[PDB]
């Protein structure tokens, strides 16, 4: 029927003045309150851009090109060996040329390539979903490159808004982090062109999504509240149980596995079991911002240029947390190093200048009892598995850990504080295992690599647990 | 590796 479309409530739309704009991770701090509650929110840029996209990439960046990959919108079910041919079948493009492209098929689909009013192309889309003959679009996801202009005059490729300096912002919780990741800590480019979508997902570690578009036809994004994530997975199911926007119907899957063997649902029917659906019609100059945990989902109107990158702020850390078990469940090996996370934050905290920790927002007040409270409890569960441990007399070595974070070889979960190594060094778990039980090609021998500073942090953790709000 | 996600 596609009524529901026109009856979906949008999310908020922010409009800050310069003075007001600061950099993404401050305002998101001022606004969060209200914005955290939609899972998706809208921010439009006061700041524009002196030298343009299309500009920036032919003229500051050499011969730019990138290669697409191919998408299947709508079709009887794909199996994974034909899913997987097709996926980067895509040919090679320029700017130019794949511009060119994109606006040559829309005009073939609709006798003009003017864009069109949106409410027409997003019933397009869910009905082109459900019964078009059209079987594939190109989207040139994921291609590493920027179109902030690297020009000093530029004064949105001078701001802190720039996609580029947002990861190593003060805020930024990754911004201790050791090496780059891309799309992490580094933006990545979207290419997109009419009815190019991304499926439903909730980003890797729940982390913050900040997208901006450069240039192009407007992008529709339907965000789920962070509060609705398990009810929207909930919903999932059962619909696919229900045989209602059936999958390959595999039935053994992590949750994330059956979304992406999904046709792309419509939002009703999240809205008829109750699940909130809040609206976002991107256009040029306009951040979208994506909340830890928020479901998302989307389609271009046309040929459109947009840029993103995912962070963290320490509200995040409690979601960060709930990733972590997941990842764990499902045996996987984690994305960040979410322990060295919480010490390196943590221990910034303790010890701060102090002259810097007093009149500040309730959400960065929050954010920092989370990292407190995510810190107090991960020295404890150290604290007395290392007595275990001791007392066990299994524990034969005690070293001075002075490596990165390591992968635990059974979980999988990351290890920054402490692991039991074995004898050949290929079979090293964290302390969530019980040693006696370890049976290792190797040998019996487990020796307990920890860091050298788990005193001053043992210290911090009886500090941040006798404060306000930490318990 | 360190990165994003799709399917090749
Ligand atoms: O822009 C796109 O193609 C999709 N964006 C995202 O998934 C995001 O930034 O959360
Ligand atoms: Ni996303
Ligand atoms: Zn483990
Ligand atoms: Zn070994």
């Amino acid at each position: 029927d596609l009524k529901w479309t026109e009856r979906l409530p949008e999310c908020p739309v922010y409009r800050p003045t310069k003075e007001e704009f600061e950099d993404p991770l401050t305002y998101l701090q001022k606004i969060f309150p209200e914005a955290s509650k939609y899972g998706i929110c809208k921010i439009v840029s006061p700041l524009t851009a002196t030298v343009p996209a299309g500009a920036v990439l032919m003229k500051e960046k050499s011969n730019f090109k990138f290669t697409t990959r191919v998408q299947p919108l709508r079709l009887a079910e794909w199996d994974s060996d034909d899913k997987v041919t097709f996926f980067m079948s895509g040919r090679t493009y320029t700017f130019r040329d794949y511009e060119k492209m994109a606006n040559k098929v829309f005009a073939r689909r609709y006798c003009s390539g003017g864009s069109l009013p949106d409410s027409f192309l997003e019933k397009e889309f869910w009905k082109e979903i459900a019964c078009g003959k059209t079987e594939t679009v190109e989207y040139a996801c994921d291609v590493d490159g920027s179109a902030f202009s690297s020009a000093p005059g530029d004064p949105l490729g001078s701001s802190k808004w720039n996609l580029n300096k947002v990861s190593r912002l003060p805020k930024s919780t990754l911004r201790l982090l050791e090496t780059s990741i891309p799309g992490v800590t580094e933006p990545m480019l979207y290419i997109g062109m009419l009815f190019s979508m991304f499926a439903w997902h909730v980003e890797d570690h729940y982390l913050y999504s900040i997208n901006y578009q450069h240039c192009g036809a407007s992008k529709t994004w339907y965000g789920i509240p962070g509060s609705a994530a398990l009810k929207f997975e909930k919903v999932v199911k059962e619909c696919v149980y229900n045989d209602d926007i059936l999958s390959t119907n595999g039935e053994d899957g992590a949750f994330d596995v059956l979304l992406g063997k999904t046709t792309i649902f419509p939002p009703k029917t999240l809205l008829d079991h109750n699940v909130p659906v809040y609206k976002a019609v991107q256009k040029p100059g306009e951040f979208v911002v994506t909340f830890p945990r928020a479901y998302h989902a989307g389609f271009s109107h046309g040929f459109n240029c947009g840029e993103a990158v995912n962070f963290a702020m320490g509200d995040w850390f409690p979601f960060g947390a709930i990733a972590s078990c997941r990842y764990a469940h499902l045996n996987r090996v984690p994305l960040l190093p979410h322990e060295e996370l919480i010490c390196k934050e943590a221990m910034l905290l303790n010890s701060s200048s102090k002259s810097e920790n007093l009149d500040l927002t309730p959400t960065e007040l929050s954010g920092q009892r989370s990292i407190k409270t995510a810190f107090v409890h991960l020295i404890r569960f150290l604290h007395l598995a290392r007595w275990s441990l001791m007392k066990s007399g299994l524990c034969t070595g005690l070293v001075s850990n002075t490596y990165g974070t390591i992968v635990c070889s059974l979980c999988k979960r990351d290890c920054y504080l402490a692991f039991i190594n074995c004898e050949c060094y290929s079979h090293p778990v964290c302390l969530r295992h019980d040693v006696k039980k370890l049976d290792l090609p190797c040998g019996t021998t487990h020796t307990l690599y920890l860091r050298d500073n788990i005193e001053d942090m043992e210290a911090a953790a009886m500090k941040f647990e006798k404060e306000d709000g930490v318990s | 590796a360190a990165r994003k996600s799709a399917p090749a």
